[PDB]
């Protein structure tokens, strides 16, 4: 097909335009050069164009999603929706699969990544992607508490755990190595945990900090297009800022060598909100959230995400085992659990977020510190660990909060604890993002990290035809003072492509195509392959549950395939 | 006489993936490693009644006719129903499963699984109190003290206990001599047998002994000096063992998801594991019944947010088990039609809903002779899955793992029949 | 303002008329609740196709009483969140009688279905026959239950009456089956007639008082001694009974358990 | 002359005996782990056809493990 | 409990059954008696018996 | 207190391969002398010989 | 004699419906009730003599058996199958789950016959 979008204010950071009336030529999916006239015209005048959004770090997909899915039917009856032409779906924090896929695309995301996929239920994680509509994806293998990686590692084989981690990426076709409390989640599979990264698991003898530091080494050499993706120890405690610390400058010198894309970073730290915490108890809890900003800012290495406070019901999901256990034990509600065999650990605990409440009023301001003290946007991206600290459909409002101080401080002055005041700096910060700022941290600064910045998170020429027309004018819409008007607009995009087909209207679902399934590709040395695998094989005889035959993912679970190429010989 | 090797059973909920299947001519003749169960549904047994072709009853005599005007018959039912129940699923795999939603939200169904007369209870249970499990390799590898609560493994998931008590781990090198065995149940069963502590309550009394139980744990003395008929001074010395466990895992099955109480059983089995873990590492685990109940419940989760007793009349998916029920619209006489597929509900219901099941249309996706076949007005044969078709199931403890197509069949696949009947649905509108 | 409902032969597929309260019926014609909304199976229909419809209408919900002339055995949600003025049932009603109201009044002077006044916050429902299960429960997951309102069940009610209960009073005058007040937090339940067993179960707080026979009890629940002539949250029971606290599998419970002396000699330890 | 003897007629299928079996275990990982071999091994016995199956007695060392963990008396040592 | 020899003739002699003993058959990778001794305070009456 | 005094009327020598030993523990129950046993695990995560 | 009815898997059972509802084998594994020997004594019963069996809910004809997995004192042991649903409790309580085990009945002898598959069947009218 063609496609002509016209006078629209366009924002795309990777090429250097700041809100230009421009026009974007769009053919057979692609962004082009120009096309026949001929071509289908979408008057984006008085309108903002950016690119289709790039959600690094989403729990979308798999086991521990579907068990918050099941176990919380309250949840899907909050908010149970059923539009023409669609398929029937419900949950406010925890969506099914095709109301995931619909809210993504309304808001003017076109690829979401899953970020926490235990290797041997790899299948469930691709058939819920086979049932999420249009956005394109990606899963990402837990390797941080990984048996194998663990035994090599500790073996001082990083060749041999390189091997290993080329066939787990292929087998469960994945695309980045995930580490999630490093050590401490194999800690919990005797129900307990460590602490520091100096502290190792029982039996295995290896440090978290030997883990991070022998997987970045490994990363590289197979040369992967993301980073190393960390959620350090500690998470949630006060003090953990300074364990925070200490896991960013562990790879810090090794030198990032993608084979694919233009990321430059070696390590990728998610939702550091829950890492910035200063004192020692939760009563001289303090936010330590301007340390963190500071070495990002005096940093080169190292690109991070928030995991903003939304300030809802929401419910919490993550490989972090012990974690959950213990926020089951502050709060008392429902507590699911689930550890995996050799690889991992999870749980699942229902969270509520009260504004009034002193902790999460400080845990909403460390957040917006983060947001607004590291200077350089193309080292932030916006999360909410989704739905940890909040579901994805309230990035909008995120975005609202950090183009308007005046929509912080009503919340802070009103309903927000006083902590947020005292134990913070929140208040004091009246920057405002720009509509290309959002831009950056909501498309390019993930998409570049992830390897995909050729054909995703911009508008250029070459690039997948993912775009998102909102309805705001920038001549016009003062984002300070009508700060509702933003998040509304940002909420229900005006016209959204995927891959050159129009896909939303004014924040209505039209069509529903599938998405791509990237994964990673890499090569390596046929003898250490060959030595790892009779390894890997002789392993699943004695230890797992499983013949090894049955354990990799079937190509039946990747109706569209997307591979993309780490190392090769 | 090909060696097929690595195929997934399809009957328990083990979920066994080290099948050895003879095949002499495509048939499969015999088994290695399968149990005597596993065997039976590989083999067929001579005499027995297998559809070659679909059929329609007409005066009690039923007449053979092609898949597409079973098909139409079945899809003219469904369409023109006010409350159709489209129940079963457990029995094939998870794509099959996926059409069926899809169906039932096309036609305004009750979609229902095996799960509303087995752990139903359990789910209810999990979405109040939570859920805390492991995987299999994690009972094999860590565990020291096993607990067969309410079940019978070597009757019901026979090659359970091997694979998980006498099996060798990585830190239970020593196997069955590693683990401490409980048993719960009010008879001397076969699993009992095998015990080093077998339990053997009073029926219908676990909620009272698991009361005493949780109170004993949280410091509490003990009201009664027996309960359950178990003796207080027993009952203290059972809560230490689960106390001192490095490890401990609680199975648990159909003794307290059928018995008095039924979720609420569950409820407070899951809340003394959650406990236990302020002493020792603990988790739970349901003896899941049919090798991919527990698929159906997964995708019907993540295609509508809830995992059975779905009811999609209002177009939005609701959820109210105790109403939206396979037992539940035929005891109460609101179902008009009922589309069985991969179950018998006619051997497994109880007489009140057989009562409902002879006053409305029934369409059956069965491959053998039934009770559900009896009571049938349309017969659909499919080809069986993990013999004949391919597909996804779930292991009781949610591993995907993929079914396998050892022999070729002339007939339709679950599917298949499914995704020409929605079309055919959609039409009839 | 009285308007009446007079069913037409009930279907065996099931209605839900939640849009049959108060709230609705204000401010339109008779006409136009006639061509209201319910549902019939997967289809939607008109009140009109199962109801007549008359009497004289009203502008504000406090002035409306809606009388249901006939049994409505096979209808769901009668009075679903309403929030004033009265409903009035000459027959029986199927399911979720009054779930979620926050005001008015609801009598049904047959039998209800399970799930009469589920998440009640206000208003009074009072049920001449008997109940099925989970009076003033809460729902599947939710922690949170009814939190408000007074439920009267002349009859016998059934299993988890009360269930997750945060608020509120039920009174059940007849007999029940096992587990009133399961995860009960708080609010006051009584049954003048007899418990099977499970009375408390896994309670964290709230009242149960007992009038008749409990069949069985629970390890759980701490012996506190006899109480005569006690009243809670504004109602008075003379006479002796045991006092129990519990239930302790639950931490940091605060649930009290009344039984009369007469019927529970075998509770008391 | 006692030895191994099975009754298949009684026989669950279920492993037990095959996973306790000390020569079986010595001799398959797989066994050791729970598992029926799937390499090929030369055991004392395994289930077949869904029951208990004598291949190689002559390994036999007449222990009586298996014995004691089946508890439907379908594997005996006595006299032949 | 390390003089103690685990004799159990205080648990014998206590008038309450204040004292109890662990007792255990011995294996060479456990080679006691006895595994504790512990005295419930909330029954003694403090006669001096053991 | 030292009051039992045994003479025996072999001498010799156990040896054990542990990685042969498959722990079906015939030789623990077959020992008249309670000489072998299956040792368990102080700590999570902590092995034993066989 | 009023007993306690217990029901559930047996391998047998197991084995029967999966090679066929149709054949004897089902009627064999699961048209049976399980008892002890000291109350086939008391009864005056003996393996392979039929007793009917009537609860609130229904009635059946099954064959006696001595269990071989010993029942508790007054409890009865009927494999899951068509004969034990004509008997068992089912209401649900509002979970959708029947009450299919430990349900009141009264037994008798009888010179009555088992109904096989189909015809048992027949009771429901179809
Ligand atoms: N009294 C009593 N009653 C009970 C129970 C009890 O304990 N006591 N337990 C209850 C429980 S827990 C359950 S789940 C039910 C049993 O639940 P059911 O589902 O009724 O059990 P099966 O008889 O195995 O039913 C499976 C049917 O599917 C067919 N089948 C096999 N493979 C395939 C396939 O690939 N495709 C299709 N389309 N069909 C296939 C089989 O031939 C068989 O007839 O019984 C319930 N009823
Ligand atoms: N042979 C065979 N195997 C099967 C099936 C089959 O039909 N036949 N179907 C499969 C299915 S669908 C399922 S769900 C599983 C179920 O497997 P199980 O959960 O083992 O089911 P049951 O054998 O019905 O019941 C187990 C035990 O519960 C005990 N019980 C009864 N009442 C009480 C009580 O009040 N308290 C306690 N603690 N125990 C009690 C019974 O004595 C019985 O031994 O089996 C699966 N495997
Ligand atoms: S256990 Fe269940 S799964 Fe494994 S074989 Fe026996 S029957 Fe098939
Ligand atoms: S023998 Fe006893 S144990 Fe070995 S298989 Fe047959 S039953 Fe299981
Ligand atoms: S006796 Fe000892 S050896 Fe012979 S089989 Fe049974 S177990 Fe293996
Ligand atoms: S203490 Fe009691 S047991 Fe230990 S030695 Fe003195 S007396 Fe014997
Ligand atoms: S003092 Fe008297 S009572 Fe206290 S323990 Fe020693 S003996 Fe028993
Ligand atoms: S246990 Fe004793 S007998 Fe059994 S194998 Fe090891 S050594 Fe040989
Ligand atoms: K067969
Ligand atoms: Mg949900
Ligand atoms: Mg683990
Ligand atoms: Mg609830
Ligand atoms: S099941
Ligand atoms: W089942
Ligand atoms: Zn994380
Ligand atoms: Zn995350």
């Amino acid at each position: 097909m063609e496609y002509i979008i016209k006078n629209g204010f366009v924002y795309c950071p990777l090429n250097g335009v700041d809100g230009e009336k421009m026009d974007i030529c769009v053919k057979d999916g692609k962004i082009v050069e120009s096309v026949s006239d001929s071509a289908k015209v979408i008057d984006a005048s008085g309108k903002i164009v950016m690119p289709g959004g790039v959600d690094p770090h989403s729990h979308i997909a798999g086991a521990k999603v579907n068990v918050g899915r099941m176990y919380r039917p309250e949840d899907s009856k909050r908010d149970a929706e059923k539009f023409k032409g669609g398929r029937a779906g419900s949950g406010f924090s925890v969506p099914s699969t095709f109301m995931t896929g619909y809210r993504y695309a309304q808001m003017g995301y076109t690829t979401a990544m899953e970020a926490a996929m235990p290797p041997l239920l790899a299948r469930h994680t691709h058939e819920e992607f086979h049932d999420t509509p249009i956005i394109d994806h990606a899963a990402y293998p837990l390797f941080g508490n990984n048996w194998f990686v663990m035994e090599y590692l500790k073996e001082g084989d990083v060749d041999a755990c390189a091997a290993y981690a080329s066939w787990l990426l292929r087998a469960t076709k994945g695309y980045t190595i995930k580490i999630v409390n490093p050590a401490g989640t194999e800690a919990w599979g005797w129900g307990g945990n460590v602490h520091g990264i100096y502290d190792p698991a029982p039996y295995f003898d290896i440090t978290p900090a030997e883990i991070i530091k022998g997987l970045a080494e490994v990363n590289e050499k197979l040369q992967l297009p993301h980073s190393i993706h960390l959620h350090c120890n500690d998470l949630g405690h006060p003090g953990n800022y300074e364990t925070t610390l200490a896991s960013f400058d562990v790879p810090k010198n090794i030198k990032p060598n993608p084979a694919t894309g233009s990321r430059d970073t070696v390590l990728y730290a998610t939702h550091v909100q829950f890492h910035s915490y200063g004192g020692t108890t939760w009563r001289d809890f303090v936010s330590e959230a301007p340390k963190i900003a500071d070495y990002v800012n005096k940093n080169d290495h190292i690109v991070i995400d928030v995991g903003q406070i939304t300030l809802d019901e929401t419910t919490t999901m993550t490989a972090d085992g012990p974690m959950e256990y213990d926020l089951h034990s502050l709060n008392g509600l429902k507590w699911a659990n689930c550890d995996v065999e050799l690889e991992t650990g999870s749980g699942v605990v229902p969270f509520i977020y009260s504004a009034r409440a002193p902790v999460p009023a400080v845990q909403w301001a460390i957040g917006m510190e983060l947001f607004l003290l590291i200077d350089n946007p193309e080292k932030v991206c916006l999360t909410t660990d989704s739905p940890n600290a909040g579901p994805f459909t309230r990035y909008p409002r995120v975005i609202a909060w950090l183009m308007s101080n005046k929509y912080r401080m009503n919340l802070i002055e009103g309903e927000l604890h006083k902590w947020a005041q005292r134990k913070s700096t929140v208040a004091t910060i009246d920057r405002e993002y720009t509509f290309s700022e959002i831009a950056q941290i909501t498309r390019a600064t993930s998409a570049k990290v992830l390897g995909l910045s050729d054909t995703k998170g911009h508008l250029g020429v070459g690039a997948d035809a993912d775009i998102a027309v909102y309805d705001i004018n920038p001549e016009t819409v003062d984002p300070s003072a009508e700060y509702m008007a933003i998040e509304e607009a940002f909420s229900r995009a005006a016209c959204v492509l995927k891959d050159g087909e129009i896909v939303v209207k004014d924040g209505e679902v039209v069509a529903s195509p599938h998405g791509r399934t990237y994964w990673v590709d890499t090569q390596v040395d046929e003898s250490i392959y060959s030595e790892v695998l009779a390894n890997v094989e002789s392993k699943f005889k004695q230890y797992y549950s499983v013949n090894f035959a049955n354990y990799p993912v079937q190509d039946d679970y990747l109706p569209k395939s997307a591979p993309v190429k780490g190392v090769m010989l | 006489m090909e060696y097929v090797k690595n195929v997934v059973c399809p009957f328990c909920g083990t979920l066994c993936d080290d099948i050895i299947c003879k095949v002499e001519g495509n048939e499969i003749v015999g088994t290695i490693n399968a149990c005597r169960i596993g065997h039976s549904k590989f083999v067929h047994a001579e005499g027995a009644m297998r559809y070659k072709k679909p059929l329609i009853r007409k005066n009690g005599e039923f007449v053979e006719v092609s898949y597409d005007e079973a098909i139409d018959k079945a899809a003219k039912i469904l369409a023109e129903s006010k409350r159709p129940l489209m129940y079963g699923w457990s029995c094939t795999e998870c794509e099959a499963q996926a059409v069926g939603v899809e169906l039932a939200e096309e036609a305004g169904a009750v979609i229902d699984n095996t799960a509303s007369v087995c752990h139903g209870p359990s789910v209810l249970a999990l979405q109040d109190v939570g859920y805390p499990i492991c995987t299999f390799g994690e009972v094999k590898n860590r565990a020291d003290v096993v607990v067969y609560w309410g079940c019978n493994p070597m009757h019901a998931h026979p090659r359970h206990m091997s694979r998980n008590v006498f099996a060798r781990g990585f830190f239970r090198e020593r196997g069955r001599s590693d683990r401490t065995l409980i048993v719960v149940d009010p008879r001397k069963t076969d699993s009992a047998k095998l015990a080093d502590i077998h339990l053997q309550l009073d029926f219908d009394r676990d909620y009272e002994l698991l009361d005493a139980m949780r109170a004993c744990l949280l410091g509490h003395e003990i009201l009664y000096d027996e309960v359950a008929g178990v003796p207080r001074e027993q009952i203290e010395e059972a809560v230490e063992v689960l106390k001192n466990a490095q490890f401990g895992i609680l199975f648990f099955g159909m003794g307290i998801t059928h018995s008095r109480g039924k979720h609420r059983n569950i409820d407070t089995a899951i809340m003394m594991v959650q406990d236990l873990n302020d002493y020792a590492k603990w988790t739970l685990i349901p003896m899941r019944g049919h090798y991919n109940v527990t698929g159906f419940n997964q995708v019907c989760t993540w295609e509508s947010g809830y995992p059975y007793c779905v009811d999609f009349s209002g177009g939005e998916p609701r959820y109210n088990p105790g109403e939206t029920g396979a037992n539940d619209l035929l005891q109460n006489r609101e179902a008009d039609a009922m589309m069985v597929i991969a179950s018998d509900p006619g051997a497994h219901f109880p007489q009140r809903a057989l009562e409902r099941m002879a006053e409305i249309p029934v369409i059956a996706i069965e491959p053998h002779r039934t009770p559900t076949t009896e009571m049938a007005d349309i017969i659909i044969p499919p080809a069986i899955v993990g013999m004949e078709a391919e597909g996804t199931a779930y292991r009781m403890e949610g591993v995907p793992i993929r079914m396998k197509k050892v022999v070729d069949s002339d007939l339709l696949s679950d599917r298949e029949i499914l995704e020409r009947l929605l079309e055919k649905v959609r039409e009839y509108k | 303002s009285e308007i009446i409902l007079t069913p037409k032969e009930q279907p065996e597929v099931p209605l839900e008329a939640p849009n049959i309260k108060p709230d609705v019926f204000a401010g339109k014609s008779i006409e136009e609740i006639k061509n209201i909304q319910i549902m019939h199976g997967n289809e939607v229909v008109k009140l009109g196709d199962f109801f007549e419809v008359s009497g004289e209408p009203a502008d504000a919900p406090e002035d409306i009483k809606i009388i249901i002339d006939g049994d409505v055995y096979n209808t769901k949600r009668i009075g679903q969140e309403m929030t004033a003025g009265e409903i009035i049932v000459r027959g029986n009603v199927n399911m979720y009688v009054g779930a979620g109201m926050k005001g008015g009044k609801i009598t049904v002077e047959g039998n209800a279905g399970s799930w009469a006044g589920q998440d009640m916050r206000g208003g009074e429902i009072e049920i001449l026959g008997d109940a099925g299960d989970y009076v003033g429960s809460s729902y599947r997951g939710d922690w949170r239950g009814m939190s408000g309102g007074t439920i009267t069940v002349h009859g016998n009610a059934d299993n988890e009456i009360g269930e997750y209960m945060n608020g509120g009073k039920i009174i059940i005058k007849g007999d029940v089956n096992i587990m009133p007040g399961i995860h009960m937090n708080n609010g006051l339940i009584i049954i003048e007639g007899n418990v099977v067993a499970r009375a408390g179960g896994e309670m964290a707080g709230g009242t149960i008082v007992v009038k008749g026979m409990m069949q069985e009890f629970l390890a759980g629940f701490k012996y506190l001694g006899v109480e005569k002539d006690i009243e809670v949250d504004g109602e008075e029971l003379p006479g002796a009974f045991y006092k129990f606290e519990g239930d302790h599998a639950i931490k940091g419970a605060k649930g009290i358990v009344y039984a009369a002396v007469g019927c529970n000699g075998h509770i008391a330890p | 002359a006692i030895g191994l003897k099975a009754y298949p007629e009684l026989c669950h299928g279920c492993g037990n005996c095959v996973i306790a079996c000390p020569v079986n275990a010595l001799r398959s990982p797989e066994v050791a782990g729970g598992k029926g071999p799937t390499d090929d091994v030369e055991i004392i016995m395994i289930v077949e056809d869904g029951v208990v199956n004598i291949k190689n007695p002559d390994l036999c060392g007449k222990c009586g493990t298996c014995v004691e963990s089946c508890p439907v008396d379908a594997i005996r040592l006595e006299e032949l | 409990k390390d003089t103690c020899i685990y004799c159990g003739m205080c648990e014998e002699m206590c008038p309450v059954d204040a004292i109890e003993i662990d007792h255990q058959t011995p294996s060479s990778a456990s080679p006691v008696v006895a595994t504790d001794i512990r005295v419930d305070e909330d029954k003694c009456v403090h006669c001096g018996i053991c | 207190v030292d009051a039992a005094t045994v003479t025996k009327p072999f001498e010799g020598e156990l040896i054990i391969d542990q990685d042969t030993c498959q722990a079906c523990e015939t030789c623990v129950m077959v020992c008249p002398c309670n000489v072998l046993s299956f040792p368990k695990p102080e700590k999570p995560g902590e092995k034993t010989t066989k | 004699m009023r007993v306690i009815l217990n029901t559930g898997r047996t391998i047998w059972q197991g084995q029967a419906i999966e090679s066929g509802k149709d054949l004897k084998m089902y009627v064999d594994a699961a048209a049976i009730i399980q008892m002890n020997p000291e109350m086939m004594k008391q009864l005056g019963i003996a393996e392979g003599d039929n007793v009917k069996v009537i609860s609130e809910y229904g009635d059946v004809v099954v064959k006696a058996v001595e269990a071989k997995e010993p029942l508790p004192e007054g409890m009865v042991y009927i494999p899951m199958g068509p004969w034990a649903n004509r008997v068992i409790r089912p209401y649900t309580d509002s979970t959708a789950t029947p009450s299919f085990k430990n349900i009141p009945v009264e037994i008798i002898p009888t010179d009555e016959e088992v109904l096989d598959m189909p015809t048992l069947m027949k009771v429901y009218g179809k």
